[PDB]
């Protein structure tokens, strides 16, 4: 049984690892939308128009 | 559908138009043809078994904006093999080959908004620089992008857009 | 809104034109007024420019090209729950008992991705029939698939029936029955005898016959099998019949033809193996439930090598077989204790004293196989004096095999039994070491477990 | 215990700093039909045979076809929930698979994706999954042993490293006991072992992986896995995925084994996608290069001399050969031996086991038939002891089961005779053998000294096989040394041939049994 | 040993919550060049905490 | 100047300008990447198209590649030079050494001897294996043909047969393997090398790896190589290690070249693609050319198109048998189904003419009781027929013989049996005066009197 | 869809006079070549199993008269032969 332990240990924290991934996305459009203008969109167009 | 069987027939038309100097003609001939193609009436007699001849005249009858002996030609050539459903796609071919020939191309530019116009410069500019053909512009608004801007140009496109960033982002993780 | 339009008709294959930008999924449900009536179709392929061919759940008797085709954007839905026990519904889910509306609450659809590799139950249970002969000799895994290869007259369907009532008193399961293409008058007095039996209760029944189109013949299965995955889900443990599979094969091929694909090994479909797969795969065990299945299986040209035999046989972990003899002396069940096997004989699953119990029974009634020739080609005196007592414990052990069951009262007079394994591993394990020499064979004739033998014994 | 936040949250942050956000060109298509599995793309000019296209979703497909307008390609994942018009992007990259040792011990898709619940894969880079084996010039012929647990298989049909060796019988034979029992038993001779189940059904890997961890061998094994369920494309390209991670440790001088669950199963389900492409087929339906398919797979099964490792390896490599030993499983119907696709790949192999029903019903297991299992390269991969105390014995058991046919109803030179069966029929209750107890190389020798010395004509049969489990734990006892010395060399000597013939007749004189 | 990692799963999350927010404020300010703040958003990040 | 329009899996199509289009059986060349690889024109379809099969894998071709027109076909290096090296399918060398030295490259497709040419010739081949040599001899200059399923043994005959015939001559000699393992290429390798013979061997391999062009072509590569030492007027030895594989890739092939299917899905050129390469393998006034060829019969289905239509280009067929291996009677050769063009009165003598056809009425009346004896049993049979029984199964027995190629697999010394001595042998056993012993003193012996021996150990 | 020996230049001589000139009748030039088999275009007034005569001294049976082709068997070796001749 200490094998069967590890394995969910194991298990338990990728399952967290995933949960707190997609939050951080998840949460990361949410800032990204609320929080743009036509400055910032400017920057990022110009900046790569100049990679182009 | 019709994308491998129109080939031949567009290259062959482009091909002779180039020698007679006439291509801007062409292009309005096959277009045309290419419109009575999409009639309602035209698209039933076309379907049904016909004598290739008998169909032949009887769309030739149907157009008098056609050159009469090169440009009926190709209607006839067409319709001994039943190809006539496939104009619209022998135009597409058509004007294609002649961008690649005139050194010209199209390219989307996808925005959250309207852009500048010196932006657009500089897009129109650059393009030209990874592309030899002079290129003209078609912008586009787009809300599904919350920021940037994509740039497709023929089947290559340059993502520049924030959701692009997100969305590769979520699958690094 | 309806958006689609018919384009071509031929036999039950349908072809609709749909905008670019609209096209359904595969697998998707439409639907058309077939004139006084709507007709559902499911889309199998999407070709170039938006034409989408589709498979008639119905018959395709009567339609137009042209008809506006209106496009729901989920699969076939069935309904499911409680609210299904002792209903009749064919492939869409419509009741076709005359009992009125199913009230379900929730409706599921019929496609699914099996079990995850990790929602796999982590142990290997034994399911407990309560029947001497097959909880002895072809053990049930809990969530395994059982074939049943008897002929007709035997009583498949008094086991069947038997099977359900007890896992439902016993166990707290249910069951679900899936009939696809066997005939309509099975049917009806398989539904009658199961209403006057107070089993209809405690089953939920969906029936697409050899009358209906080849489409609700394909799909059957697939719905019983989803009214099965909801009690599943509700923790349970479940049984699910499917009265022949190789039905469910064969309409597979009439379909694949239809759609026009190369034919594969002996005219089979060239996705036989997968349409299997599929189904079979579905029906496991989890760390919620499990489902059980027993699966009435026929064998082409009596040919065990076949493609359809020799891919389902790939997924059955048991497999009893009926025999027309058995039932001749009288012995029901009639399940052949010789042929009949089980993939869950091991020490290592099922022990060693049930093992080699079972193994102990198997080697006499096989030899008591051939002592029965010559007995009946010299006679009872040339056999010496030990095979004149294996002649007697075999047909001991052969009458202990049989059984009263609660279904069977209304033959037999005499009350139902249910048997608790280690029950019958004592009563062979008796009879198989002269224990129990000294009572007569009739003792053992229909009496359930052995302490009641030797009390049948007493009044003989 | 290990669930400290700061690890998961650092373990994010750090992906985060390094997303390289800076845009990038790509080339990209429309899909224009969908069936049974089969994409057909439109546009991506710059395509390339056998390159993965990343379709919508997080899933692959694999171009087959460059046809003059279009890309025929097949779906590696469900497929229905795709559609027409939706684009796809082509990657640069030719089909690839990661590798490494971090795998080991994973349960992973075929497209190498982690499929246990213990989260994303720790690798050493990616490796094409299509290749071609080592030429002729690089190969090494095969010699270092490799030890199943069984006395019959290690006895008639010694298997090498860098040998393939066919199982092949009919349905419920122990095919797959004969396997995971030779992963069990690399438990501990730096043999990596890689199980690739095909077309299985998913709860048989889910005890098989339960089994390989309670022996203690999961730790050691990849296990790559696409069960009756999945697309045939990644049924199909499954075998692959495996040879590209064992590759990985033969190009590096290290040693690796890997178990194709059913070479049979891949069959059928190439079968299907080449007849969805309307391929004509040949025989029992099969395509045309149905041998193509398992030979080119098979062919990667090699040894490597020590010039090609330190060629690969940049020279971080000297001296060192390595080696990829397979063992492909093929199911016959009835025991029919004669097939096309058994038969294909009877031709392919180095070897076979056949494994007969008829002698798995009697209780013979492992039910080795011997006469028509081989080992084509022979002896010179059996260890000294071995290749000595077993001598021709598996001819002599060949003969054995053919003079038991006419000598059903009598016997005649009828002292010889009977001298041979009752030999021989002790023979074959000495090699039947009980699942999971593989036995080491010493015990397994001077098992086979006590058979081929006479020692055993005393005994009944019946007490054969407590014969063996008390002559096992009396040279444990008293003469664990001897074992010790046996199981580390070769160790074949008149010494020590000695010192068996006392040990044998001092326990056969004393000990009980 | 399975009693003892459901514990240890609060003990892990609950902090995490203290973390998600510092993920999607760097991952946005990777996404977007121009920086930003807690008070635009703070309503936002506690929902995603609000949601661990 | 061309470009590439499709790649479906091996055949690639390739445009050219209208008047440039290659001709057939012309080497195009392409880069696929950071590699080249060569193109071979099958078909030229209409207006500038041409249908090509790659040497190499098609994996990372793009459409719109750039190719160039090689205007002559594949060429190899032959002659001296050529000898004692291995040799890809192109004529590149494939071991580590330098490159071949050659003077003069030929191109692999030629047209075979007009039949003005041809030569024949009665001279046997003593080969010391009892069976082949008795019931099918062969001739200096002829075809011999290995027939069977597989693992029957028709790889370890071979090297049997390259072990007795090929050291004990003088000329060159060619090898070619056509798709099969390249563990058992090098194997041979080394054991030549090791030997001092490999100097007299020029080595050609197309495995069982390899795409299929590669496999294709190869047989031709070897063949071009063994005509070009014919014409120099010397004698050559050729064997060829599975000439079913040229024809199985020339199956995998033949769809995508758009051709219509015939009997077993086989491609409908079968039998012209067959007899143009085994009408060049022959020898001639000027030289000759002795032969072995493994034929693979798939499932062990001798009438399977392939194995039939090999047949009757061969002199001397030997057919090997799986329910005769399974009893451990190697060489597994089936008595009653080899012959040769060899076996009459007056090429072989008529004594052991009249033995070898002795042998073949024995063992065919033994055939005929097997289904009386087995349904029946065997004490029904005449004392006539009983007798009959014992001397063919003595004869099955003594067809046997060890191999000094075998000792890898049963230790027991390997045997050379002159012809004399064993059609001394066989009139023994058919006249009887060897009643007195058992089947099992003649199983796996060499001569008569090695028999007579081993009865005395019983 | 398939073509049927619609080739660029060919729909462009088309193109320039559909009512082609005769062009002898008892001429066509190879627009394809492969196995053995030749499909020529033109030969109005070939007949079935006539001897068709090509570049060297060869002929070829002509076996299949259709609407567009003429296809012929080469009597000898084929791989000399090339298209347009
Ligand atoms: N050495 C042995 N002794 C006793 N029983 C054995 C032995 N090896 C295998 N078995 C039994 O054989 C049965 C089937 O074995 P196994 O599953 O390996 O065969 P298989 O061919 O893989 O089956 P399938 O073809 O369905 O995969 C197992 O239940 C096992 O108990
Ligand atoms: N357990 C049993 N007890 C009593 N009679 C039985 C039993 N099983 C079968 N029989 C007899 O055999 C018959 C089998 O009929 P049935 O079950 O309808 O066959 P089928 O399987 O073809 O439907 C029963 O009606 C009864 O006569
Ligand atoms: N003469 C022989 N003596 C002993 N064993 C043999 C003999 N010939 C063949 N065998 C056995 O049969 C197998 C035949 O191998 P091989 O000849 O390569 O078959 P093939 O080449 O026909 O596929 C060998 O591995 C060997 O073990
Ligand atoms: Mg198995
Ligand atoms: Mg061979």
């Amino acid at each position: 049984a200490q094998a069967e332990i590890e394995a969910e240990r194991k298990r338990a924290r990728e399952e967290l690892r995933k949960q707190v991934a997609i939050l951080a996305v998840a949460g990361a459009e949410k800032i990204i939308e609320r929080s743009v203008d036509e400055a910032a969109n400017s920057d990022i167009v110009d900046k790569l128009v100049a990679e182009l | 559908e019709f994308i491998t069987v129109a080939r031949p027939y567009a290259k062959a038309a482009f091909d002779f138009a180039v020698e007679h100097q006439s291509v801007e003609r062409w292009q309005d001939m096959l277009a045309f043809a290419a419109e009575v193609t999409k009639n309602e009436q035209m698209a039933e007699l076309l379907s049904g078994a016909l004598a290739p001849e008998t169909l032949a005249e009887s769309f030739i009858a149907v157009a008098g904006e056609q050159l009469d002996e090169n440009g009926q030609n190709l209607i006839r050539v067409m319709a001994e093999n039943g190809r006539l459903n496939a104009l619209p796609d022998v135009l597409e071919q058509f004007i294609h080959l002649r961008a690649v020939s005139e050194a010209t191309a199209e390219v989307d530019v996808i925005s959250a908004a309207a852009l500048s116009e010196q932006q657009l410069a500089k897009i129109s500019a650059a393009m030209e620089k990874r592309l030899s053909r002079k290129v003209k512009l078609n912008a586009k608004i787009d809300k599904s992008v919350m920021a940037g801007v994509i740039i497709r140009a023929g089947d290559m496109v340059i993502d520049g857009s924030v959701r692009g960033r997100l969305e590769r982002l979520a699958d690094v993780l | 809104m309806a958006t689609g339009k018919i384009v071509q008709v031929i036999g039950a294959v349908v072809d609709v034109e749909f905008p670019q930008d609209a096209v359904p999924r595969v697998y998707d449900a439409l639907e058309v007024q077939n004139g006084n009536e709507r007709l559902v179709l499911e889309v199998q392929q999407q070709l170039g420019g938006g034409i989408v061919r589709t498979i008639a759940m119905g018959s395709s008797d009567g339609l137009r090209r042209g008809l506006d085709v209106k496009d729901l954007e989920h699969p076939i839905e069935v309904p499911v729950g409680k609210a299904t026990l002792g209903r009749i519904m064919n492939v869409l889910g419509e009741p076709v008992d005359m009992k009125g509306e199913i009230g379900e609450e929730e409706r599921w659809a019929i496609h699914r991705a099996a079990p995850s590799y990790e929602e796999l139950s982590n142990s290997q249970e034994l399911l407990e029939t309560g029947i001497k002969v097959i909880d002895l000799m072809a053990p049930f895994a809990k969530g395994g698939k059982v074939g049943l290869f008897g002929g007709a007259g035997v009583g498949k369907t008094v086991n069947m029936m038997e099977l359900i009532r007890n896992i439902a008193i016993e166990h707290s399961g249910y069951s679900v029955f899936a009939g696809v293409g066997e005939r309509t008058r099975e049917g009806n007095d398989f539904y009658h005898e199961m209403t006057d039996s107070n089993v209809i209760d405690k089953v939920s029944l969906v029936y697409g016959q050899m009358n209906e189109p080849p489409g609700n013949r394909l799909r059957v299965a697939l719905t019983g099998l989803t009214m099965a995955e909801k009690f599943r889900d509700e923790g349970r443990d479940v049984l699910l019949f499917v009265d022949n599979i190789y039905r469910y094969t064969l309409a597979g091929t009439e379909v694949s033809a239809l759609l026009g694909r190369m034919p594969s090994a002996v005219g089979y479909q060239p996705t036989l193996a997968e349409e299997m797969g599929v189904l079979q795969e579905r029906i496991t065990s989890t760390k919620t439930g499990s489902i059980t299945s027993v699966q009435a299986v026929y064998v082409p040209a009596d040919d065990l090598t076949d493609p359809s035999p020799a891919t389902t046989f790939a997924h059955l972990d048991a497999t009893v077989v009926l025999s027309r003899q058995i039932a001749s002396l009288g012995i029901y069940p009639a399940v052949d204790p010789l042929d009949s096997t089980s993939r869950q004989l091991d020490p290592l699953v099922v022990g060693q004293e049930h093992y080699d119990t079972a193994r102990g029974v198997q080697s006499i009634l096989q030899r008591y196989q051939e002592l029965k020739d010559i007995i009946a080609i010299l006679g009872m005196d040339e056999l010496s004096e030990e095979d004149k007592l294996v002649v007697a414990r075999a047909r001991k052990i052969q009458r202990f095999l049989s059984q009263p069951f609660f279904v069977a009262e209304v033959f037999t007079g005499s009350p139902g039994k249910y048997v608790s394994l280690k029950d019958t591993i004592r009563g062979f394990k008796g009879i198989m070491e002269g224990e129990y020499d000294h009572l007569p064979e009739q003792a053992f004739y229909m009496v359930g477990s052995i302490e009641e033998a030797v009390e049948k014994a007493k009044k003989l | 215990m290990q669930l400290n936040s700061t690890e998961i949250s650092e373990l994010i942050k750090q992906r985060i700093a390094q997303f390289n956000v800076v845009s990038e060109a790509h080339n990209e298509g429309t899909i224009v039909s969908v069936s049974d599995g089969v994409i057909r793309i439109h546009g991506l000019a710059d395509c390339m045979q056998g390159e993965m296209i990343s379709l919508p979703g997080n899933r692959y497909a694999i171009a087959l076809n460059l046809e003059r307008d279009s890309v025929g390609a097949v779906v590696m994942g469900p497929y229905a929930d795709l559609a027409e018009g939706m684009k796809v992007k082509c990657t640069g990259r030719i089909l690839e698979v990661p590798v490494g040792r971090g795998l080991l011990g994973r349960v992973v898709n075929t497209l190498g994706a982690p499929i246990d619940g213990k989260g994303p894969l720790d690798h050493d880079g990616f490796s094409a999954v299509e290749a071609i084996a080592p030429g002729v010039i690089e190969r090494q012929s095969v010699d270092q042993p490799v030890q199943t647990g069984y006395k019959a298989v290690d006895s008639m049909i010694p298997i090498g490293r860098g040998q393939r060796e066919l199982i092949i019988g009919d349905r419920q034979t122990g095919k797959t006991a004969l396997a995971i029992d030779a992963i069990i038993n690399q438990r501990d001779s730096g043999i990596k072992c890689i199980y690739v189940a095909i077309g299985q059904k998913a709860s048989t890997i889910s005890n098989v992986v339960r089994k390989l961890e309670e022996h203690g061998a999961l730790a050691n094994t990849i296990v790559v896995v696409a069960t009756a369920s999945e697309s045939a494309a990644l049924q199909y390209l499954a075998p692959y995925a495996g040879c590209a991670m064992g590759e990985y440790f033969r190009d590096r001088g290290e040693d690796a084994l890997i178990i194709y669950d059913d070479l049979s199963k891949q069959a059928v389900a190439y079968r299907q996608i080449s007849l969805l492409l309307r391929r004509p087929p040949g025989r029992e339906a099969f395509p045309g290069d149905v041998f193509y398919l398992h030979s080119r797979l098979l062919e990667r099964a090699a040894r490597v001399n020590a010039e090609y490792v330190e060629a690969f390896t940049k020279g971080e490599v000297k001296g060192k050969t390595g080696s990829l030993t397979a063992l492909p499983i093929i199911e016959t119907q009835a025991g029919d031996v004669s097939a096309f696709v058994p038969t294909n790949v009877i031709s392919i192999t180095d070897g076979q086991i056949f494994l007969e029903t008829n002698l798995f019903n009697a209780g013979i297991r492992p039910a080795v038939n011997p006469g028509i299992s081989v080992s084509r390269v022979g002896g010179a991969a059996q260890t000294k002891i071995m290749k000595k105390l077993s001598g021709g014995i598996r001819t002599a058991l060949a003969q054995y089961r053919e003079l038991a046919a006419f000598s059903q109803f009598a016997s005649d030179l009828d002292d010889a005779t009977r001298k041979q069966l009752d030999h021989g029929q002790k023979v074959t209750e000495l090699l039947k053998q009980k699942q999971y107890a593989p036995m080491s190389v010493a015990q397994q020798s001077l098992v086979l000294f006590a058979a081929e010395r006479g020692y055993l004509a005393d005994v009944e049969l019946s007490k054969i096989g407590s014969f063996e489990a008390a002559l096992l734990a009396y040279v444990d006892r008293d003469h664990a040394p001897l074992m010790q010395e046996i199981n580390q060399t070769g160790g074949y000597n008149d010494e020590i041939e000695g010192k068996l013939k006392g040990i044998l007749d001092s326990f056969k004189a004393t000990q009980s049994w």
